[PDB]
Formats: C-alpha cells, sequence, structure tokens
RNA sequence: UGGAGAGUUUGAUCCUGGCUCAGGGUGAACGCUGGCGGCGUGCCUAAGACAUGCAAGUCGUGCGGGCCGCGGGGUUUUACUCCGUGGUCAGCGGCGGACGGGUGAGUAACGCGUGGGUGACCUACCCGGAAGAGGGGGACAACCCGGGGAAACUCGGGCUAAUCCCCCAUGUGGACCCGCCCCUUGGGGUGUGUCCAAAGGGCUUUGCCCGCUUCCGGAUGGGCCCGCGUCCCAUCAGCUAGUUGGUGGGGUAAUGGCCCACCAAGGCGACGACGGGUAGCCGGUCUGAGAGGAUGGCCGGCCACAGGGGCACUGAGACACGGGCCCCACUCCUACGGGAGGCAGCAGUUAGGAAUCUUCCGCAAUGGGCGCAAGCCUGACGGAGCGACGCCGCUUGGAGGAAGAAGCCCUUCGGGGUGUAAACUCCUGAACCCGGGACGAAACCCCCGACGAGGGGACUGACGGUACCGGGGUAAUAGCGCCGGCCAACUCCGUGCCAGCAGCCGCGGUAAUACGGAGGGCGCGAGCGUUACCCGGAUUCACUGGGCGUAAAGGGCGUGUAGGCGGCCUGGGGCGUCCCAUGUGAAAGACCACGGCUCAACCGUGGGGGAGCGUGGGAUACGCUCAGGCUAGACG
C-alpha cells in the first residue's frame, strides 16, 4: 500500500512544497538501544495549505519533480515549532564546526 | 590402501589382544601369547606415563585397528553417528558392526576380517540374493548375508561353515550353518559387544 | 509464449526431467514458473512419472504450449483425456 | 565474409525513410492548423487539423507511431487548436471538434 | 544436542600482554610419490593481442526471376513462341537475429536485497471472447542496359510480383477534443463531432487448414516509483546552479529538471553531505557453541559490459557481443585515392603468471529459432578427452607359517630388535582374454477415428561394443611427513657455534633423542608434505563477552550546544514492545525420512522448517507522547 509517514514541516519556502522531517525508531542491529534516525521528505502541497510547524501525514504519490515522490495526505496537528527549533538549531550548530566561524 | 602388513605388531604396540588373523591369535604363537611388549628396538623399556593425548590416541587407534578401516572412512562414520541421534558412542560401534565385511565375519564365514573383506571384495557373498563387493556396504536389519552360490563349494568356505556347526552367533545375528546363510537382526547394542576400547575416549580424541 | 516442458535436472547418465511451465525464452534448467511434475526417463522406480494433471489443465487453459515430449508425458497421465 | 542478415540494415533503411517520411507529414500540417487556429480561420483550420488527425491515426496502423502516441498526437493538436480558436472563436467546419 | 587448550617475559611467583602452535576450509600452486573407477571441477594474472574452423537462421503453403537440365504443345517444316517439371542462386517479403552462450571492466547506485506502488505504463508469438476482410491505385530489387573503382563497393537508365506501399469504403469496435454521470491522481460509463481496419496462401477445393484486421480480456515478460538494508578513510567538512521548487512546453509506452523556455531561491550535510579508496549484488559458501567473522568460484536470480568513447536507426522489444554511423588506439589490404577487422561464443594460438584442458564426438536426448509438415539450423546442450584439483568407492592379497633364516641395527657380548615379517604351503584371484550386450526412445509422422479424445504401426543412440551379465584367469604399485617441548614416536655413528635446523620456545663450540645418515618407531596412505589465503583458538574491538590508581588507557579545569538518559500518582492515545491470523520468504543448498546407481560420492521423491517485510485483528505492564496532579530530585 502507498506508505504513509506523518512529521514536520521544517521549510515551505518553495513554491507548492513543504519539507516534512520524519523520525523513526528501532533497536541497534547489534547493540539493541532503541535509537532514533531520521529523514527528510518534500512533500506536494499545491494549495500552498501547510504552514511550518504543521506535523502532517505524507503518502507515497507518483512523481512530481524529481526529489519530490510524496504528497501531504493530511494534518494532524497545527503548529508547534518546538520541533521546527529543534531541527533549525541542530543544523545551526553545524557552523560551529568546520574551520570557519559559528556558535556555541 | 586399507593396511596390508605385519598386523600382530598393532597388538603388541596397543597391548591388547586383537585377533586380525582369527586361528593363531588362539594359538600359543600369538606373539601377543609371548612378546606383549610392544614392537620396536625399545619395547622392553620402562614405558614413560602417557599423556593425556597419548591415552586417547592409542585408544581410538584400537579401535580403529580392530575392524581394518581407514582413519578417512573412520573419522566419516564417527561424524555420521555425531550427527545421528543417541549416545555417540554406542551409534559409531553400531555403525561400525554394520559393515558388511564385518558382518561375514561375524557370521563365522571368514576366520577374520580382513579374510571377510577378501571374501567380498571376490563376490564369494551374497546380500538378499544380488551379490555384493562392497567391505563398506551397509547391512541394514531385515537382510540376509549369505555365501555365492557358486562359491559354496570352496575349499575355504567348507572349513569355516564346518567349523560354525555348534559354535554361537551374536544375539543380533542368527546363522543357519546348513543354507550357508544369515541374517542381520538389529543394530547390535553396546552391551552386544565386548571390545577392549573405551569409546568414551574415542569420543574425547575427535573433540579435540 | 509460456511452456509446459522438461528442465533437467538428475545427473550425468542419470537424467531426472521436472516438467514445469516457463516463458519459452528462459534457459531451460532456469527460473520456471512453476514445477507441475516430473519424469524419470529409465523409469528406475514405479513412480517415474507424475503430473498434477489439475493443474496441467489450468495452464493449458492460458497459453501454455507443451513441448512435443511434454504433451506425450502428459497424454499418459490422462491429460487429454475426455472420455 | 559474412551473414546475410545484412538484409535487415538494407530493410531497416527503407523503413526508416517510410517513417521519416510519414511524420514530416505530420508535423508540417500539425504546424499549419495550429498556426491557422491561432489567426482565427477557423473553417481553415478545422480542414487541415482533420488531414492531420487522420494523417497520425494512420501513421499509427503501422509502426511508425503507433501506440499512444497517435493519442497524444490528437490530444495535444485539438487542444491547442480549441483553445487557440478561443480567443475570437466560432467553430465554422465543426470538422474534428466535438460539440 | 552445544563451548578442551598449550608453548614463550622470571632465580622462582601471580597478573597484564603480544607472539606462536593444535582444527576446519580453498577454483590452488610447488616438492617427493603415483594403480583403477564414478561424480564434480579447472586463466584467480593481461576487460592483453588473436591465425584457423565452427558458433543464427529458417520459410517455395507470401512473390517474381536468373543460370543449368529434361519433357510436352502451337507450324507442312524451320524459326519464333506457350506449358509442365528437376537442380541451383540469390533477390523482394516474413518470423527469428533483443533468446540462448561469454565476462565482471565499470558501478557504493533504487545497482542489488526485501517489501510495496503504477488513477503514470508497454508486452511479438500463445489462449479466450466479439466483429470483420468490398473496390481501386502504386513503387523498388531481382533481371536488363550503361558509367566509376586496384579493391571494398558504387552512380545512373529501364521492366516487374506479392502476405511490399498507398487511396476510397464498411465501424463490431477503438482513438482524440468538449459535456454529463459514477469513481477518485490520467479508473469506468455516456452523448454529439472528427479520425482509424485488413492479405492472402494451401488443398484430400467448394469445406476445411495456415494466415490477415479492429477491439475486450487472460497469460508471460518488462519499464518507472517508493520504505528499509548494503565496505574503508573525517589526516575528505562543508557541497550544489538544472542546482531545489513552480508555470508552460518538448519527449516517452509512462511519471519525473528527463530536456527546454520563463519565474522563484532554493536543495543537501556530523543521523557524515562533498571528496578519496575499494568493489558487480543476492540465494548461498567457509568457519564458529552461538553471536559473529570472512567470502560471492561452480549452480540459480538480478545488474553491467562486448577494443576505448559517443550516437541513433529498425523493431513488440536494442541504443543491439557475431547490426549500422562518427572519433580514437591497434592489426591487415592498398594501383597511396581508399578500404577490412574486433573470440569477455566453442576449441585453439600467443603474452603475462606459481597456475588453469581437446583446434574431440553427436544433434540420439532436453531446450531454442523458422516451417502446415517433411525438415533445417543450434560449439545451447548431451557425451567423450586431459589434469589425484576435489569428493566417494576400490586394489597392491587371504589363511597357515620358528621359544624365531640370512642381511641389517643395537648389546651388559648372555642376548635384544626388524617379525609371522620373509622364504615357503594351501586358497581366492585385480588386471587381462573370450561370449552376450543395455536403459536412456516415444513422440513428431502415417492409418483408423472427427487433423480432437481414443486406438494402431513405423523410424530414430553421440555416449559405445561403453555399463552391466556369463566363462576363463595371474599373487600382482607404495609412498610421504614426522620422532627436544607444545605433539604420538629413540637409539648408534658421523659432525664440533662448523655443516646446518628452526612454527614458537630454541638446537650445534667433542660423546646432540633438536644438524646428516642408519636401525627402530609414531602418523597418514594414492597420496603425503610445503607455501599462500579465510574462520577458529583470540572474552586479543569483548552485543553475547574486556578494560583505564601503580600493567596500555581519565580529557589540565570549568561553562555549556546537540545528543543520550529521566522522581511519584491518574487519564487518553497505542509509536516502540508483545500476541493472533494472513501474505511473502523461487529453485538449488542446508536438515529429516524413504528411494535409484551392487555401496558411497552423486541423484530423485517427500516432509520440516525459517529471520525480515506487507495486511487485518488484539493487549497496555514497561518505554514514548499528550493532559492533569504531587513534593522525596533541583531551584528559590
Ligand atoms: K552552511
Ligand atoms: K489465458
Ligand atoms: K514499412
Ligand atoms: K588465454
Ligand atoms: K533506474
Ligand atoms: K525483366
Ligand atoms: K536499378
Ligand atoms: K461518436
Ligand atoms: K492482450
Ligand atoms: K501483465
Ligand atoms: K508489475
Ligand atoms: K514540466
Ligand atoms: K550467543
Ligand atoms: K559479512
Ligand atoms: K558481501
Ligand atoms: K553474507
Ligand atoms: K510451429
Ligand atoms: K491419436
Ligand atoms: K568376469
Ligand atoms: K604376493
Ligand atoms: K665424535
Ligand atoms: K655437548
Ligand atoms: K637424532
Ligand atoms: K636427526
Ligand atoms: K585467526
Ligand atoms: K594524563
Ligand atoms: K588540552
Ligand atoms: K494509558
Ligand atoms: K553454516
Ligand atoms: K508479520
Ligand atoms: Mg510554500
Ligand atoms: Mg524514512
Ligand atoms: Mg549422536
Ligand atoms: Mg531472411
Ligand atoms: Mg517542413
Ligand atoms: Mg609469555
Ligand atoms: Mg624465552
Ligand atoms: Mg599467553
Ligand atoms: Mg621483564
Ligand atoms: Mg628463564
Ligand atoms: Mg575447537
Ligand atoms: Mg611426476
Ligand atoms: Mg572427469
Ligand atoms: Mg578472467
Ligand atoms: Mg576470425
Ligand atoms: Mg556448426
Ligand atoms: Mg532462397
Ligand atoms: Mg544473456
Ligand atoms: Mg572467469
Ligand atoms: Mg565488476
Ligand atoms: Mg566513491
Ligand atoms: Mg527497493
Ligand atoms: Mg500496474
Ligand atoms: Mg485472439
Ligand atoms: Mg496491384
Ligand atoms: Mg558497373
Ligand atoms: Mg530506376
Ligand atoms: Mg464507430
Ligand atoms: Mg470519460
Ligand atoms: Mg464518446
Ligand atoms: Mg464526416
Ligand atoms: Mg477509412
Ligand atoms: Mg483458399
Ligand atoms: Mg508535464
Ligand atoms: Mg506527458
Ligand atoms: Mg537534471
Ligand atoms: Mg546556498
Ligand atoms: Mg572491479
Ligand atoms: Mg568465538
Ligand atoms: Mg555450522
Ligand atoms: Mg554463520
Ligand atoms: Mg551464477
Ligand atoms: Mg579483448
Ligand atoms: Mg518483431
Ligand atoms: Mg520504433
Ligand atoms: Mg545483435
Ligand atoms: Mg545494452
Ligand atoms: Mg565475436
Ligand atoms: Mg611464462
Ligand atoms: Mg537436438
Ligand atoms: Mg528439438
Ligand atoms: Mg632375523
Ligand atoms: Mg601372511
Ligand atoms: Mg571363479
Ligand atoms: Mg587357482
Ligand atoms: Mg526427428
Ligand atoms: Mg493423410
Ligand atoms: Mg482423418
Ligand atoms: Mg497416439
Ligand atoms: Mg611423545
Ligand atoms: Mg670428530
Ligand atoms: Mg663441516
Ligand atoms: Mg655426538
Ligand atoms: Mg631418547
Ligand atoms: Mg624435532
Ligand atoms: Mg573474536
Ligand atoms: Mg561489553
Ligand atoms: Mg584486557
Ligand atoms: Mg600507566
Ligand atoms: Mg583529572
Ligand atoms: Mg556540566
Ligand atoms: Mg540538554
Ligand atoms: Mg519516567
Ligand atoms: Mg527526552
Ligand atoms: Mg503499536
Ligand atoms: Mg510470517
Ligand atoms: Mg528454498
Ligand atoms: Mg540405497
Ligand atoms: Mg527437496
Ligand atoms: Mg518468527
Ligand atoms: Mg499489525
Ligand atoms: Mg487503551
Ligand atoms: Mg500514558
Ligand atoms: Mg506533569
Ligand atoms: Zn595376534
Amino acid at each position: 500500500p502507498k506508505k504513509v509517514l506523518t512529521g514536520v514541516v521544517v521549510s515551505d519556502k518553495m513554491q507548492k512544497t513543504v519539507t516534512v522531517l520524519v523520525e523513526r525508531q528501532f533497536p541497534h542491529p547489534l547493540y539493541g538501544k532503541v535509537i532514533k534516525r531520521s529523514k527528510k521528505y518534500l512533500a506536494h502541497d499545491p494549495e500552498e495549505k501547510y504552514k511550518l510547524g504543521d506535523v502532517v501525514e505524507i503518502i507515497e504519490s507518483r512523481p512530481i519533480s524529481k526529489r519530490k515522490r510524496f504528497r501531504v495526505l493530511r494534518l494532524v496537528e497545527s503548529g508547534r515549532m518546538d520541533l521546527v527549533e529543534k531541527y533549525l538549531i541542530r543544523r545551526q550548530n553545524y557552523q560551529s564546526l568546520s574551520k570557519r566561524g559559528g556558535k556555541a | 590402501g586399507r593396511y596390508i602388513g605385519p598386523v600382530c605388531r598393532l597388538c603388541r604396540r596397543e597391548g591388547v589382544k586383537l585377533y586380525l588373523k582369527g586361528e593363531r591369535c588362539y594359538s600359543p604363537k600369538c606373539a601377543m601369547e609371548r612378546r606383549p611388549y610392544p614392537p620396536g628396538q625399545h619395547g622392553q623399556k620402562r614405558a614413560r606415563r602417557p599423556s593425556d593425548y597419548a591415552v586417547r590416541l592409542r585408544e581410538k587407534q584400537k579401535l580403529r585397528r580392530i575392524y581394518g578401516i581407514s582413519e578417512r572412512q573412520f573419522r566419516n562414520l564417527f561424524e555420521e553417528a555425531s550427527k545421528k541421534k543417541g549416545v555417540t558412542g554406542s551409534v559409531f560401534l553400531g555403525l561400525l558392526e554394520s559393515r558388511l565385511d564385518n558382518v561375514v565375519y561375524r557370521l563365522g564365514f571368514a576366520v577374520s576380517r580382513r579374510q571377510a573383506r577378501q571374501l567380498v571384495r571376490h563376490g564369494h557373498i551374497t546380500v538378499n540374493g544380488r551379490r555384493v563387493d562392497l567391505p563398506s556396504y551397509r547391512v541394514r536389519p531385515g537382510d540376509e548375508i549369505a555365501v555365492a552360490e557358486k562359491s559354496r563349494n570352496l575349499e575355504l568356505i567348507r572349513q569355516n561353515l564346518e567349523a560354525m556347526k555348534g559354535r554361537k552367533v551374536g544375539p543380533w545375528l542368527s546363522l543357519d550353518v546348513e543354507g550357508m546363510k544369515g541374517k542381520f537382526l538389529r543394530l547390535p547394542d553396546r552391551e552386544d559387544l565386548a571390545l577392549p576400547v573405551n569409546e568414551q575416549l574415542v569420543i574425547e580424541f575427535y573433540s579435540r | 509464449m509460456v511452456k509446459i516442458r522438461l528442465a533437467r535436472f538428475g545427473s550425468k547418465h542419470n537424467p531426472h526431467y521436472r516438467i514445469v511451465v516457463t516463458d519459452a525464452r528462459r534457459k531451460r534448467d532456469g527460473k520456471y514458473i512453476e514445477k507441475i511434475g516430473y519424469y524419470d526417463p529409465r523409469k528406475t522406480t514405479p513412480d517415474w512419472l507424475k503430473v498434477d494433471v489439475e493443474r496441467a489443465r489450468y495452464w493449458l487453459s492460458v497459453g501454455a504450449q507443451p513441448t512435443d515430449t511434454a504433451r506425450r508425458l502428459l497424454r499418459q497421465a490422462g491429460v487429454f483425456r475426455q472420455e | 565474409r559474412n551473414l546475410s542478415a545484412l538484409k535487415r540494415h538494407r530493410q531497416s533503411l527503407k523503413r526508416r525513410l517510410r517513417n521519416k517520411a510519414k511524420k514530416s507529414a505530420i508535423k508540417t500540417l500539425s504546424k499549419k492548423a495550429v498556426q491557422l487556429a491561432q489567426e482565427g480561420k477557423a473553417e481553415e483550420a478545422l480542414k487541415i487539423m482533420r488531414k492531420a488527425e487522420s494523417l497520425i491515426d494512420k501513421a499509427a496502423k503501422g509502426s511508425t507511431l503507433h501506440k499512444n502516441a497517435a493519442a497524444r498526437r490528437k490530444s495535444r493538436l485539438m487542444r491547442k487548436v480549441r483553445q487557440l480558436l478561443e480567443a475570437a472563436g466560432a467553430p465554422l467546419i465543426g470538422g474534428g471538434l466535438s460539440a
């Protein structure tokens, strides 16, 4: 069945497209500990209906573009930037770990 | 290859009596009955406390040297025994005992195992009618091991089977001295066999 | 088209085929679509030919084309007997 | 010193020229139609559109276009023509365009 | 049903710790040795270069001819010309040449694996169902005539058939635009308008066969997409402009920046982007008690490639190993303008290498292409050949033989050992010689029947006069390593830190069980050793299963980001977690059982499993999440 995923909209600076961050949890194959890895999906939002901070369902779809095979199925829960926050920061720390400038 | 060579020296090294000759092994000429000490220029010297290894080696070498089987064949049987269900030691002895060349010896068609081997290779034996000349052929419970009809009139088979008139046969077998045939009733139980061998040590030798 | 034929499986001088449904283009001993029987040309045992005639009829009903030998074997097992 | 299947190469070349030609026609008329429609010439543009439609379906009879390739072309054609017309309007000869 | 440890740091000890050995394995190679058979297996290096032969054709029941030949006609005869027929040759036309066979270069990727999606798709031949095939027109080879070239081959003119091409018709139907209905991504229906069909051949010739057209469906095969999984280096940290997305096009069977205009300014990254290295992936395989480690040869599946790079044509399908075009490197031909070619098909040659086979037989069998069929093609395959390369089976003899020959070796010089071993005696009788001699092969076809069901008959064997059965019948290959400890097996002589051994510890400088020989002994046996490499032992990368005061190991200290982790009570949710059912988990392999070759190796049949993932249903203790509460943590 068309895979359905739930996630948070972390970007919407694109036309009719939003970025959804989907987390997942599983037992490390050798160390057991439940670890939590995640991935971002560019989902189709033709009505520009979804905004930053929405937790949405996403459904496997027919290609809309390269790098874009999912459509926003529906809104699960509105606004909640606490999630958008983790992301933004986790990305900001990247500056402070190379050779140039950054923030601690 | 099945060895082929001085067999009494094998008795002398194992210190026990193996019957690689049938008669003579019951006679005051048995060598074991007049030189129970190992062969070679040191047979009469003071034996040194054997190593745990030596003990296991000597013990297995004894059991194998009894059936005249190759270390190759021998090892394969043991592995097969180890795989099968039930006490490995016994199952091992059952298989070793299910070898036609051995069964032909048990039914007294031959004086020794090495003789029963030749009697098989040369067709003088039969299994359920059809002849078999594979010393390693595995007799199953219910089979009938007989002498080849064309062979029933052999100076050697005459003697051997005559001498059988009167002798007893293993509880797992059953001879018929008249028709020159017998049957493998069932796999011999450990108790039925009275070999001067501690199969327990053997299983350990292959554990190393 | 898809066929019903014999795939070789025994050993040298010891042939044992498998009556099989496969695409005509596949190598003979390759991935078949279904096994519907077997055949021992040397009748080494009382059971030298078995054919799932209910299944044979199915494939035949969908286009499967049998070899002349496969057909011969299927017939022997009453695949076409309409009596 | 070789295979008489050089024949397939000869055949291919004729088949190639045969296709190339059927298509050139299709394109040329297709444009002609789109152009007339764009200029408001309805009766004229539809008239030509039908040839195009016919040539396309015909090309599909054999292995020139075949498939849904014709379908695709007819579609894109009738759409561009119907739309270009509607920007002045009045589909006269009511050629291939359905009511 | 599954888990052994030992040697070596010290005067001695305990610990830490590395090193080494014993086991199993290999597409092996090397040394000494080498008898038979079955099965399997054999360029691991130069994806280097290749002589030669063969490796993909087939239809005359689609069509018209040329050449060679025979026969029969029209005439009073010749000439000229009509018809029938045999051989042969290509040509036009069709189906196949996209399979089968080879390789592993490239590739760290939706390539592969596993599970899903396609309302975003195609599928020749095969099957089922519905409908149909009326009329007309045309061209190019062949052939004929002429020009050009050394050749390859080429330019021009002329005639001609068709299941070749085209036009009109018929419209079951189908396609397209617009509308409406259901349905929900482009799915199904309906209406008007437009557009779209066809090929004939064979007869046992007036009724069948083979074939043709359109459409719906099946079946098989395939495209594209998505989740998760897939090595090393962070002494690679930032990467990106078709880049990320949008609108409109183009393109395709089809989605998509796949491509193109134009607009936006995005996308990716420590959960490792980008870069560098290495590498086809899998079923499996080897090892291991397991977890795991290593691996991907044979066989089966997928992918990629076909001298190197790029490209499209034809077609249901190719961007095409034995098709085409261009560039490059190379080999060959050249009358110097210009041509020909590609073994990673089978066999073979050459080069490289420690190392990897026959220029074999057959198309009898299974499978494939074309054909109505007869049949043709098939280096696919079925066989044989070579190589102990591996596995299994087998032989070199069996029984009797001295308080024990000789020779040889020790010796307390009494005697001890090789040893019942030998010679001998009797018995059997591998090899070899005769006779017989096979399964694999019954279909296709023909006859009857209805070209069906059913029944009947005929042909056909490479392997091979092989397997195997019967008769006769000789007593007739044994080697290799080791013997100081680990490690099973000891003495003399020789040598004198020499010659040498050596896996680790070490051994040899005058009486060495350690070097060399001999006698004796242990191990294994058509083999035995060696080298190399993988796992093991090694809980020595420790998840199972380790450590850091002094053995290697605490960061010089704080502050703090991400992240990891989180006190007590109640409630909702049910993501983790657990349960049930279900689908998937090819075959081979592995396990068990029965069975076929006299056994076994090998093989057949059957059975049992299986983690993971999809779907439906359920549980809610713990973890998570949301909501509320608390005060024992923390803070004030
Ligand atoms: K940045
Ligand atoms: K069908
Ligand atoms: K054409
Ligand atoms: K070569
Ligand atoms: K792809
Ligand atoms: K002519
Ligand atoms: K011409
Ligand atoms: K209509
Ligand atoms: K179809
Ligand atoms: K399909
Ligand atoms: K599919
Ligand atoms: K677009
Ligand atoms: K474990
Ligand atoms: K691995
Ligand atoms: K691997
Ligand atoms: K693996
Ligand atoms: K056919
Ligand atoms: K019949
Ligand atoms: K014989
Ligand atoms: K002899
Ligand atoms: K000396
Ligand atoms: K000394
Ligand atoms: K010595
Ligand atoms: K020595
Ligand atoms: K190791
Ligand atoms: K320190
Ligand atoms: K520091
Ligand atoms: K709850
Ligand atoms: K295993
Ligand atoms: K499940
Ligand atoms: Mg937006
Ligand atoms: Mg995900
Ligand atoms: Mg057991
Ligand atoms: Mg042709
Ligand atoms: Mg033009
Ligand atoms: Mg040490
Ligand atoms: Mg030391
Ligand atoms: Mg140690
Ligand atoms: Mg020290
Ligand atoms: Mg010391
Ligand atoms: Mg072990
Ligand atoms: Mg040699
Ligand atoms: Mg062979
Ligand atoms: Mg190679
Ligand atoms: Mg050539
Ligand atoms: Mg040929
Ligand atoms: Mg011809
Ligand atoms: Mg292939
Ligand atoms: Mg290779
Ligand atoms: Mg590769
Ligand atoms: Mg890379
Ligand atoms: Mg996938
Ligand atoms: Mg689909
Ligand atoms: Mg049909
Ligand atoms: Mg005509
Ligand atoms: Mg000319
Ligand atoms: Mg002309
Ligand atoms: Mg109609
Ligand atoms: Mg509609
Ligand atoms: Mg309609
Ligand atoms: Mg009209
Ligand atoms: Mg028409
Ligand atoms: Mg007709
Ligand atoms: Mg588009
Ligand atoms: Mg499109
Ligand atoms: Mg792009
Ligand atoms: Mg940027
Ligand atoms: Mg590579
Ligand atoms: Mg372990
Ligand atoms: Mg195992
Ligand atoms: Mg394992
Ligand atoms: Mg393979
Ligand atoms: Mg090459
Ligand atoms: Mg085709
Ligand atoms: Mg095409
Ligand atoms: Mg090709
Ligand atoms: Mg390709
Ligand atoms: Mg080639
Ligand atoms: Mg060389
Ligand atoms: Mg054939
Ligand atoms: Mg055939
Ligand atoms: Mg003597
Ligand atoms: Mg003797
Ligand atoms: Mg005899
Ligand atoms: Mg005799
Ligand atoms: Mg034939
Ligand atoms: Mg007839
Ligand atoms: Mg008839
Ligand atoms: Mg019949
Ligand atoms: Mg010892
Ligand atoms: Mg001296
Ligand atoms: Mg010297
Ligand atoms: Mg000395
Ligand atoms: Mg000693
Ligand atoms: Mg030594
Ligand atoms: Mg380990
Ligand atoms: Mg641990
Ligand atoms: Mg430690
Ligand atoms: Mg320290
Ligand atoms: Mg400190
Ligand atoms: Mg702190
Ligand atoms: Mg924190
Ligand atoms: Mg808690
Ligand atoms: Mg937390
Ligand atoms: Mg749940
Ligand atoms: Mg399941
Ligand atoms: Mg399986
Ligand atoms: Mg059996
Ligand atoms: Mg099975
Ligand atoms: Mg399970
Ligand atoms: Mg569930
Ligand atoms: Mg609940
Ligand atoms: Mg809760
Ligand atoms: Mg709370
Ligand atoms: Zn004795």
